[PDB]
């Protein structure tokens, strides 16, 4: 009698289980059922169905989409440009409860367009990243003037890197595969891309908070000890720093340090459209807008976050060093 | 009992546990199976987190349950 109570049970476990895997496979981006491609015509198609864009117009950005994903490149249709400077200025000529800001060089914001918004964010951060690399002349060997990457060439990159030996651990859990799929990326991902083109990076793993109400000051204080170093405001040469916490990463191109001696990061979000980043582009920012920017450490409460800092260039030899390294991948932790 | 812990790529393993069995117990012995750090463990039963301190009990886990297992922080 029990034998029919345990299968009921067991059949009820099982639509369970399989409800879930479907849907944590389709939000991390597992569940092969295509990708950016078929994204954006998917939510464009949408768009032309609810009346709100023409079939001719459709028909022009996928021929153009089609285009940029035989070449590789992103479009650049979700770059904003000019933040830094436009940062430079504020800091410079508004009056601010800032003693000193230190920024990164130039970094172009990039957003999810209808191709990737939901799962793009790692992809985009990587863009910033690598907008800030392809102006400092410190990179033009290993980058040789290469151009920002849409995301499924990325996607290609990343399985690049894999195929050369990098990290087989994070290969798996990825199904070797990312072309073609949504899948989320982290900071494990974008350490293997950026080393496989001879860029020294480093991750470092924040994995509990060290302060007081679940804060994050160790990774405030290491942040402020990668950008500084005696003007009010200091637009450094170095690249923004790729942040990632559990569903989301973000990129942090900048850190303030308060009047009353408390640190302010100044933090990129590939979730920001357009319309918002143009805002700080606008003549004299409103300090309104720049909220958006500001994190202080009661805005980082997630439980672990993870950085990933570049550093410089290397050698093949070095390159080859860290690539067997990362068949065993870990990273420095703090604490 | 017996439970099992899935990746999101269908890897399964089986587990020993006992309802008393914390989160962070389990994560211990999916490393004592796989060589996976605790840290690196996100487990997923019924659409929830599991916490560390929490026990399979809180969570109402059962024989032949399947545990769902994230891997890496990734987003």
């Amino acid at each position: 009698l029990q034998q029919e109570e345990d299968r009921k049970r067991r059949s009820e476990e099982s639509r369970q289980e399989i409800e879930e895997f479907q849907k944590l496979q389709r939000q991390y981006g597992l569940d092969n059922s295509g990708g950016y491609k078929q994204q954006q015509l998917r939510n464009m198609e949408i768009e032309v169905n609810r009346g709100r864009m023409p079939p001719s117009e459709f028909h022009r950005r996928k021929a153009d989409m089609m285009e940029s994903l035989a070449l590789g490149f992103d479009d650049g249709k979700t770059k904003t440009s000019g933040i830094i400077e436009a940062l430079h200025r504020y800091y410079q000529n508004a009056a601010t409860d800032v003693r000193r800001v230190w920024l990164s060089s130039v970094v172009d914001h990039f957003h999810s367009s209808l191709g990737d918004k939901g799962w793009g964010c790692g992809y985009r951060n990587f863009q910033m990243l690598l907008s800030s690399l392809l102006q400092n002349d410190a990179y033009n060997d290993c980058l040789k003037g290469m151009l920002i990457p849409c995301i499924p060439k990325i996607q290609s990159m990343i399985e690049d890197a894999w195929k050369e030996g990098f990290d087989p651990q994070g290969a798996s859990q990825l199904n070797n595969r990312l072309q073609g799929t949504k899948a989320w990326i982290g900071a494990c991902e974008v350490y293997i891309l950026l080393t496989s083109l001879r860029v020294k990076c480093h991750i470092v793993d924040f994995h509990k908070s060290t302060g007081p109400l679940g804060t994050h000051p160790r990774l405030f204080e290491w942040i402020l000890n990668y950008y500084s170093s005696s003007p009010k405001v200091v637009c450094t040469s170095k690249p923004p720093i790729y942040l990632q916490h559990q569903g989301h990463s973000r990129t942090v191109i900048g850190i303030e340090e308060k009047k009353n001696r408390t640190l302010c990061l100044l933090i990129l979000d590939p979730g920001c459209p357009s319309r918002e980043m143009q805002k700080l582009l606008k003549q004299d920012i409103e300090a309104s807008s720049l909220k958006q920017l500001r994190k202080s450490m009661g805005n980082l409460k997630h439980k672990q976050y993870q950085i990933l800092a570049v550093e410089g260039a290397l050698s093949l030899e070095e390159k080859l060093a860290r690539r067997q390294a990362s068949q065993v991948f870990t990273a420095e932790k703090i604490p | 009992m017996q439970i099992f812990v899935k990746t999101l790529t269908g890897k399964t393993i089986t587990l020993e546990v006992e309802p008393s069995d914390t989160i962070e117990n389990v994560k211990a012995k999916i490393q004592d199976k796989e060589g996976i750090p605790p840290d690196q463990q996100r487990l997923i039963f019924a659409g929830k987190q599991l916490e560390d301190g929490r026990t399979l009990s809180d969570y109402n886990i059962q024989k032949e349950s399947t545990l769902h297992l994230v891997l890496r922080l990734r987003g």
